[PDB]
């Protein structure tokens, strides 16, 4: 909700940044704000610990490999490191996002074994778009969700259709017109979706998101038309629909159901669209 | 027992899986003061599904003996109380599984009765929002060398406030998240310190539903 | 206490007076400070001795020191454990008898009134009562569990 | 199918190529035996898709061919418990196969021979015969110094180097190495194949360590193995295994003898007291003279003072005392001669008057 | 003697009478001697008087135009009565079955009586409840966990289920029995000394003043 | 403080007083021993709180008193690893313990003997000697029906109850029971004591079947073995055994004896295709012929047919089959005499020549 209410007011808005992060958010100058690293769900706390640490006694870090060094695997993971990744945390270093995800074992072992030369281990015998573009925007956008919780640079669809919408979700639902159940426009901005069962039948799948940028749900009973109007609903790019709506008994999540669907052309016809040029 | 809580309690007890309960317990109203006579009167399906369920019957038959029922100390206290001499001299005490934390073994309304003074604990973390953000203003101090700054001092009638206000953006602002408060906020447009005063106490069923609202607002 | 190890006895203490009140309210401090396991808190019984004035005390019935050592039939550990209260609490501790039909009771009950005819010791009865009518004590079952 | 066989033919059979399986593997089929009788001759193949084994056992009475596959585990452990002697007849009719002695009467259910994994009939390259306890000595010498779940996937087995006159093993994990070196008095082709863990763990198994030849067949991806007619063959995996030649100790100037058993009596009580982790111990050597220390948590300390034979410089050197003491166990000797560098490189382990076995654990720094 | 039956049905309703509106269409059961499998199965389709259900369908599917030709439960009334009359009754879901069963009955007008007037109806799953809690105790359930495969089984409806649970119920109801095992006399009565009376009567003065009323002293 | 002991009068006395530990121990101090010298006598105690060993070995060499604590496993193998013949010298030096040998010497960390908790003295109730080797029939015969885990915590351990000149044991989980009795020479008093099974896992191990005789002592909460020098004592569990006289068959008027070899190992084979978990096998008995049957979940058939001398009725009978080989080979005897009720019945067993061993399992109703 928040950062919806931040986006529209302006920008930056940054990914996360090992160099430059502090504990929480902060804003730098211009920056309005950066990632607070207690933010990604996956890292440790110890590890959070660690990166500023590490960046205290070092300076900024110049590369990859030069982190993994300051920063010994003890301390921070190779699970660790590769969230991080997932999060951009190392985006301005390693344009190749791809590169750095594999370039982080070999690195690891270097310093290891600068450790190794110091301490306690056994010795050993012998003996041993991509571009300066990063992954691509709509994947690296996907990966960001899994990890932080939202899509950066708005949705994959993110831009507008307000005059349909409202674009509160949840918050909206609470204080409502009075009825049965809530009548409500949702247009999806993205899904991704299967019909899938349990070797029994089962209930489902409508997966809805509600942008503008508010928040999405798994849902939860429904159906109606048995595959046809689940493959309508199917799957990259394209919705606008009219669907019943409730609040849910259980808190952390609603129904927003598909009763209805429309095309992208469907959608269009939406009441019928006008054409307005600002000259 | 919450009637959440309570259902659960039951029907794990009663042996049955946490599926069959589930399905009986996700019926039951959200309402925070939840009782089986507000029950029956929000969902028809509790009348008809005990007539029809024995388990059911055994199960709410059951809930009615224990609702209200106190279960546990709790994961938190209840608040702060100040005694003139040991705490003692009062009432003994309770204390986690380390022997810390140590809480009277009478409630809020019991324990003050019983004459001690009380202050409420306050879980709200409105005052860390603005204790953070006076950081992150005063920070912004030695990069121009502004006096920092002081909420207490800001003027009654800021223009910057109101402007905003009768944009009606004010999720994120105390208490008036609300999407129906936001509605009102656009029709009513206000324009000064008194109708803030007045929001919280108009955003309430009764006034809405006796026209005092629109009345105040005409 | 050490002569019975690490098994529970149950204690009925009530406060006469403020005196004991105070000694009460010290007691249950005390008990909560020093920690517990999952059985929940529990007294020394030589916290008694200091923490005692104004106090009364009921031995527990069959699950208390006396009835436990009377039903293992040792009759040293009887006699060494009477002693502490015929000590520190002179017609101010009590046997509890109960006939509610369940296991032991009413051989306890007959070696208790043996024992407490054999000390000068005085006896209460009380129901043990954890519930209003006899339909809730499947209630009660659950309740517990 | 029919055939009626004698309970002490088929039994080490039985023992040889049931040992190795897994009661429930994770692929059904794999836990049954294909049977095949043709001619006069029952084939059994029961495999892992790493290794299978082959028996074949003279079928003197009247007999039927067919295909079928029975549980290995069970189908063994039931001829094994058979009374000594017993003639067995056993019938297959349909897809039940009857199996009877006497007057035990049995009733399997049945998997097919056709869903038998039939894996590649391949070209031998490079062939020996040897005896089989030579073979065993091999593997023994060599077999405990491979790794257990390293990366390098090459060390959970074996090099085999065949050159000039002489056939090698050697075998290492990446902290210790064991080479063994013996003359097999044929020109052999020239070849390298690593073969697995668990097909050195078999093949060790299997060395009934008296006269027999063994004639082995190595291809460029399978390996497989005669003895008489007990037939052994796995899959190999290629890669590529470490030089032995830049593990060796360059020209190990210093020399230290003692009496094998005593020395090792002395590490095993050493380790007693060792931290438990590592199990590491330090060694300090002086004229005439040895003193091994260790220390733990604990904070107990061990020192050992015996004779030992040197003659050369002080050294400093701590070791892993479980890698040693591995050595000096497999070891059955009565002096045993060390050839170390220095502290930071090798040092070559090996009986003073022999030279057939070597090992070589890497050191540490405590 | 012991009567062993699963009946899969023309679908259910989900709330209230899972029977008002709905017929049996297919009768599958066993007769249990001393543990065993005499072979005299009794396996008849009846008529539908309606639809199968969607939900029926495709559980182990049959189809409407099969259960037509076939006759009424009146025309095997006296046939299954006498069948199972004063004999146990093992069935999964009781409630299920049961009421189906003397629904039919009544709708006869034979003045049959209902089924567990005359026959001692047993529910296997209160069983299972008790001896694996909060464990699922489905039929498939049960078939999974004493690995019995009851999906690549070519019987489909009732007479699969009651092979199958006849099976299970033995090995419940087997499974390795156990040996286990499992007043006058003079004495003192310490009378309240004057000292405890006189706090007595001050403390009775304290309830009397402050509340009106003490029973002792009525 | 010091003592001199030779190695050789300390390696039995150490192995056995090693036994009783391995309990996770939780209060540190448990995984070690409690050394005292006084007079000229070291005093072990090796003991997990619940049960305890002392041992004394009279001190020949010089000494000094004194007392301390070391890890009772690492100690017992140093000890025990020490070459033959060795002279081990010992000696405290305050809060560190001292090993040396010869020209070795080793310093281990060392807990006061002054915090070593002591169980108490007790007084005996009924006392017996007797030899070895009934002692050993005694345990062996009985202690495999002993629970593992139960609710009825006193059933994990064994009765023991005098009577007459009868000592008389029994073991059980509630489903198979085994009793033995012996003649023991001597007018015994009649006690009931429930002896823990680790007790009698303990006690069974220190029995060498040798020449020294055992004496054992009874008190109310605790129990002692004394052969010789060495010193067993551990708790009682409080109670209330089951009355066994309850649940014997009364008559069984069924006998069915067979050679106890071959019926051992028909078994064996027919287990292999039983239910892994249950072991069910159902019994098909008639005149003078034993037809033995088993089915398990996958459909898989065993059947053994046997002669068998048997006199009464035909009946069926199922039963977990782990349970009767469990007996089988605790019988040691040629043929074993069966005495049967009916298909819903318990059986009682005995051997065919002595009734010193009675075995009585329930059945299963398959």
């Amino acid at each position: 909700g928040l950062v919806d209410e931040c986006w529209r007011m302006g920008l930056k808005i940054l990914p996360p940044d090992i160099n430059s992060g502090l504990y929480h958010f902060h804003v730098n100058d211009d920056g309005e704000i950066v990632y607070g690293i207690g933010a990604i769900k996956g890292v440790g706390e110890g590890p959070i610990e660690a990166i500023i640490e590490a960046r205290n006694k070092g300076g900024y870090f110049r590369e990859l490999f030069d982190l993994c060094a300051r920063t010994d695997t003890k301390k921070l993971n190779r699970r660790v490191l590769e969230k991080l990744i997932m999060s951009g945390a190392f985006d301005r270093l390693g344009p190749h996002r791809a590169a750095l995800m594999n370039s982080l074992g070999d690195a690891l072992k270097a310093a290891d074994q600068h450790a190794k030369a110091e301490a306690i281990g056994q010795l050993d015998l012998f003996g041993v778009y991509a571009s300066c573009q990063p992954w691509p925007e709509q994947v690296v956008l996907d990966g960001e969700r899994e990890t932080l919780g939202l899509y950066l640079t708005g949705h994959p669809i993110n831009q507008y259709l307000k005059e349909i919408e409202r674009y509160v979700g949840g918050v909206r639902l609470k204080d409502m017109h009075p009825t049965e159940r809530g009548k409500v426009i949702t247009a999806a901005g993205l899904v991704v979706a299967a019909r899938v069962m349990v070797t029994k039948r089962g209930n489902r799948i409508g997966i809805c998101t509600l942008d503008d940028r508010s928040g999405r749900l798994e849902v939860m009973l429904f159906t109606d038309a048995l595959d046809k109007y689940q493959q309508l609903l199917e799957k990259d790019r394209i919705l606008i629909v009219s669907g019943q709506v409730s609040f849910d008994d259980f808190s952390g999540g609603l129904k927003m159901t598909a009763r209805e669907v429309m095309d992208i052309d469907e959608a269009r016809e939406k009441y019928a669209r006008g054409l307005a040029i600002s000259l | 027992m919450a009637a959440k809580a309570v259902i659960r309690d039951v029907g794990r007890v009663l042996g049955h899986p946490y599926g069959f309960v589930d399905r009986i317990s996700k019926l039951i109203p959200p309402d925070p003061g939840m009782t089986l006579a507000k029950a029956f009167e929000a969902e028809p399906q509790l009348p008809e599904i005990y007539e029809a369920d024995e388990e059911v019957k055994a199960l709410i038959d059951m809930a009615r003996k224990l609702e209200g029922v106190t279960r546990n100390a709790g994961k938190h206290a209840g608040g702060v109380v100040i005694a003139p001499t040991k705490i003692t001299d009062f009432a003994p005490l309770y204390c986690d599984e380390e022997g810390k934390h140590p809480v009277t073994q009478f409630d809020k309304s019991d324990v003050e009765y019983a004459g001690l003074v009380k202050f409420d604990f306050l879980g709200l973390r409105t005052l860390t929002i603005i204790n953070w953000a006076l950081e992150m203003i005063n920070k912004r101090r030695a990069k121009n060398g502004e006096p920092p700054l002081d909420i207490a001092a800001i003027p009654l009638d800021d223009k910057k406030s109101f402007d905003m206000l009768q944009r009606s953006e004010t999720t994120a602002v105390f208490q008036l998240e609300s999407r129906g408060m936001k509605d009102l906020i656009k029709r009513l447009q206000p324009d000064c310190f008194e109708d803030m005063i007045a929001l919280v106490a108009l955003f309430r069923p009764g006034p809405l539903q006796s026209g005092m609202v629109d009345n105040f607002i005409d | 206490c050490d002569l019975l190890g690490d098994e529970l006895t149950h204690l009925t203490v009530l406060a006469a007076n403020n005196t004991g009140y105070q000694n009460l309210t010290l007691l249950i401090s005390k008990a909560y400070q020093r920690g517990y396991g999952a059985a929940g808190p529990i007294i020394d019984r030589d916290w008694l001795i200091e923490l005692n004035e104004g106090l009364i005390l009921l031995s527990g019935g069959r699950m208390g020191d006396v009835g436990r050592s009377l039903l293992r039939g040792n009759s040293a550990l009887v006699d060494e454990c009477v002693a502490f209260y015929e000590e520190h609490f002179p017609d101010r501790y009590f046997l509890e008898l109960i006939r509610t039909g369940r296991p032991d009771e009413e051989s306890y009950l007959h070696a208790a009134v043996e024992l407490a005819e054999a000390r000068g010791l005085p006896v209460v009865a009380t129901n043990d009562v954890r519930f209003i009518d006899s339909s809730d004590f499947d209630a009660h079952e659950i309740r517990v569990a | 199918m029919k055939f009626t066989v004698e309970r002490e033919h088929l039994l080490k059979p039985l023992q040889q190529v049931s040992g190795p399986l897994g009661g429930r593997p994770t692929l059904p089929i794999l836990g049954n035996l294909l049977l095949q009788v043709a001619d006069g001759t029952l084939s059994l193949t029961g495999t892992d898709l790493e290794m299978e084994m082959v028996a074949r056992v003279a079928l003197v009475q009247p007999h039927e061919p067919g295909a079928t596959t029975v549980p290995a585990r069970k189908f063994f452990d039931i001829c094994r418990g058979l009374p000594e002697g017993a003639e067995i007849a056993v019938q297959l009719e349909g897809e039940r196969m009857l199996v009877r002695s006497g007057r035990s009467r049995f009733s399997l259910s049945t998997l097919p021979a056709a869903d038998f994994p039939n894996l590649d009939d391949w070209q031998s390259e490079v062939e020996f015969t040897l005896p089989q306890a030579t073979m065993k000595r091999l593997i023994e010498a060599t077999q405990f110094s491979m790794a257990h779940q390293d990366v390098r996937y090459y060390l959970n087995g074996m090099l085999f180097e065949t050159e000039g006159e002489e056939l090698r093993t050697v075998a290492t994990d990446g902290h210790r190495l064991a080479v063994c070196s013996m003359p097999i008095g044929q020109s052999l082709p020239s070849h390298s194949v690593i073969v697995p863990r668990k097909g050195v763990i078999e093949l060790m198994r299997m060395l009934d360590g008296g006269d027999n030849p063994l004639r082995v067949q190595i291809g460029s991806n399978n390996i497989r193995a005669h003895v008489g007619d007990f037939i052994f063959t796995s899959k190999l995996v290629d890669g590529r295994f470490p030089d032995y030649r830049r593990v060796l100790p360059k020209n190990p100037d210093k020399h230290l003898e003692a009496g094998c058993d005593l020395l090792k009596q002395a590490f095993a009580r050493a380790a007693i007291l060792s931290n438990e982790k590592f199990r590491g111990v330090r060694l300090y050597v002086s004229e005439n003279q040895l003193k091994i220390t260790a220390n733990n948590p604990e904070q107990e300390e061990a020192e050992e003072i015996l004779d030992v034979t040197y003659s050369g410089a002080e050294m400093e050197i701590g070791f892993n005392v479980s890698y040693v003491l591995d050595v000096l166990n497999a070891l059955k000797c009565e002096n045993v001669r060390m050839m170390l560098t220095d502290s930071v490189s090798s040092v070559q382990i090996e009986d003073a008057a022999s030279q057939s076995a070597a090992y070589v654990v890497m050191p540490m720094r405590l | 003697r012991q009567i062993v039956l699963d009946t899969e049905t023309t679908g259910m309703n989900q709330i209230g009478a899972h029977y008002e509106g709905h017929k049996i269409i297919e009768i599958g059961a066993v007769e249990v001697v001393n543990r065993r499998l005499t072979g005299n199965n009794f396996h008849v389709y009846l008529k539908p008087d309606r639809l199968v259900d969607p939900e029926a369908f495709g559980v182990h599917g049959i189809a409407d135009e099969f259960l037509l030709d076939k006759p009424t439960f009146a025309e095997v009334a006296d046939e299954f009565m006498d069948y199972i009359r004063g004999a146990e009754l093992v069935i999964h879901n009781a409630a299920f079955d049961i009421g189906f069963m003397d629904y039919e009955f009544s709708l006869l007008k034979r003045d049959i009586p209902k089924t567990n007037t005359f026959c001692k109806v047993t529910d296997s799953l209160a069983v299972a409840r008790k001896m694996f809690p909060g464990k699922r105790n489905s039929l498939d359930a049960l078939c999974a966990r004493y690995e019995i495969d009851n999906s690549k089984r070519t019987l489909h409806g009732a007479l699969l289920d009651a092979q199958i649970l006849a099976e299970v119920y033995l090995a419940m109801t087997g499974g390795q029995l156990s040996l286990p095992l499992a007043q006058a006399s003079k004495l003192r009565v310490v009378f309240a000394t004057d000292e405890e009376i006189a706090a007595h009567e001050a403390r009775l003065d304290l309830v009397q003043k402050k509340g009106g009323s003490c029973l002792w002293r009525a």
